[PDB]
């Protein structure tokens, strides 16, 4: 498939998933000036530049999103998985042959917060994931 | 020979897939159980469709109008589906010629709410405006129809191409009376389907 | 460390909470704490009180029926240090 069609599809995917996060987060409105400890393994506090960082961060986001038991969250997770596959397609498109290595998650704290802090985990994960997606959209061009 | 046309339908929320197909050439097989097989792909529909050796079944229900009905949940925005009709019986097995459908190519939106109109008595063009639905985010083209008010309506048709245009201007014949207008929207490229019409908004 | 973690009361009466914040091996004082609701609204300083050096007390007034938010049917209130909120919270039910 041509690369340009792929890029347009990626951009549309980011825009649609951001919109879903937005209208599902309107009832879960949060303020950025509130930091909650115990979620240091949720990313979003640093800018994202390199491809592998995006891949690993999106994998972590997918993991925490499927760690939550709700249908809409399942849909978000499925869309992020499709986004990750699209990003891998782009990475291979760039004609860089660094061997693919993925994984490396030891999320015991994830289970702890899920059994203790369902609501906070959900809202913080959604907010930081939306911020991350905005950063990727900013740096894609 | 055997042939089954396939039609699919997608709601505007991008959370439901509906597909429908006609049973018009299976009634003549006594004892023929029906069933459906669908195979998913990583990305995109391929060039030449074919039968995937590994598949997944999915039951379908019979409605009153005479069409088999079944759905998929949850759905994938950019994943290809390869599905077909299969018939099993006691003298072998026949497979139908399949058809590939992209989920994003059969999406229709909701009608556009908050349709209004007014007559600019100064100039003479009818002014109407709408708001695009939240989904899909892709650019859309709108078609407009107007007419008089009464039992029977002799409509007139017109369209607006520029997706960014939330306003329109239209040459008219009478202005002291009351007109009727509605709108509908669809994707610019051509994929998907028309989305009904809009609620009747009466002019003043 | 909350007491009580939840409460039940219909529309038409006040509310009462009590929290103590634990951080690592240090317990913060009370004069610095600020309350929070649903991580969306900050409560003006008129609505607090201090019983002793180690507890933050808040008394709400003319509570209104809560609005459902997804599958959830309760509103959460958090006691936080500066801008650092602990994971646990109290449950508000009307
Ligand atoms: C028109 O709208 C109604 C309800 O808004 C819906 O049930 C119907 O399916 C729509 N028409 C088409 C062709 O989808
Ligand atoms: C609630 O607070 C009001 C003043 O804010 C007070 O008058 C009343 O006695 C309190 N208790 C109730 C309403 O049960």
């Amino acid at each position: 498939v041509p690369i340009q069609k792929v890029q347009d599809d990626t951009k549309t995917l980011i825009k649609t998933i951001v919109t879903r996060i937005n209208d599902i987060s309107h009832t879960q409105s949060v303020s950025a000036k509130q930091r909650v400890t115990g979620l240091d393994f949720i990313p979003g506090l640093h800018p994202i530049l390199s491809l592998s960082k995006m891949d690993q961060t999106l994998a972590v986001y997918q993991q925490v999103l499927t760690s939550l038991p709700s249908q809409n969250v399942l849909q978000i997770a499925n869309d992020l998985e499709n986004l990750r596959d699209l990003l891998h397609l782009l990475a291979f498109s760039k004609s860089c042959s660094l061997p693919q290595t993925s994984g490396l998650q030891k999320p015991e704290s994830l289970d702890g917060v899920l059994e203790a802090s369902l609501y906070s985990t959900e809202v913080v994960a959604l907010s930081r994931l939306q911020g991350s997606l905005q950063d990727i959209l900013q740096q894609l061009d | 020979d055997v042939n089954i046309n396939i039609s699919c339908e997608t709601d505007g929320y991008l959370t439901k897939m509906t597909c429908r197909w006609s049973p018009s050439t299976i009634q003549s097989l006594v004892g023929s159980t029906v069933q459906l097989r669908y195979h998913r792909r990583s990305l995109y529909c391929p060039d030449s469709p074919s039968i995937h050796p590994t598949s997944e079944p999915k039951n379908c229900v019979l409605q009153r109008d005479g069409f088999y009905e079944c759905v998929f949940q949850p759905i994938f925005l950019l994943s290809g589906y390869t599905m077909w009709i299969r018939i099993n019986h006691s003298l072998g097995s026949l497979d139908s010629p399949p058809t590939c459908v992209l989920p994003d190519s059969v999406v229709k939106p909701l009608p556009p709410s908050n349709v209004k109109a007014e007559i600019t008595v100064n100039t003479g063009l009818l002014k109407v405006s709408w708001e695009k639905p939240v989904f899909p985010e892709n650019n859309l083209q709108f078609q407009i129809r107007y007419g008089l008010s009464g039992k029977e309506i002799q409509w007139k048709t017109h369209e607006v191409f520029d997706a960014k245009s939330k306003s329109a201007s239209l040459l008219v014949s009478d202005l002291c009376a009351v007109y009727v207008v509605q709108v509908r929207c669809r994707r610019l490229d051509g994929l998907g389907y028309w989305s009904n019409w809009s609620s009747p908004a009466y002019t003043l």
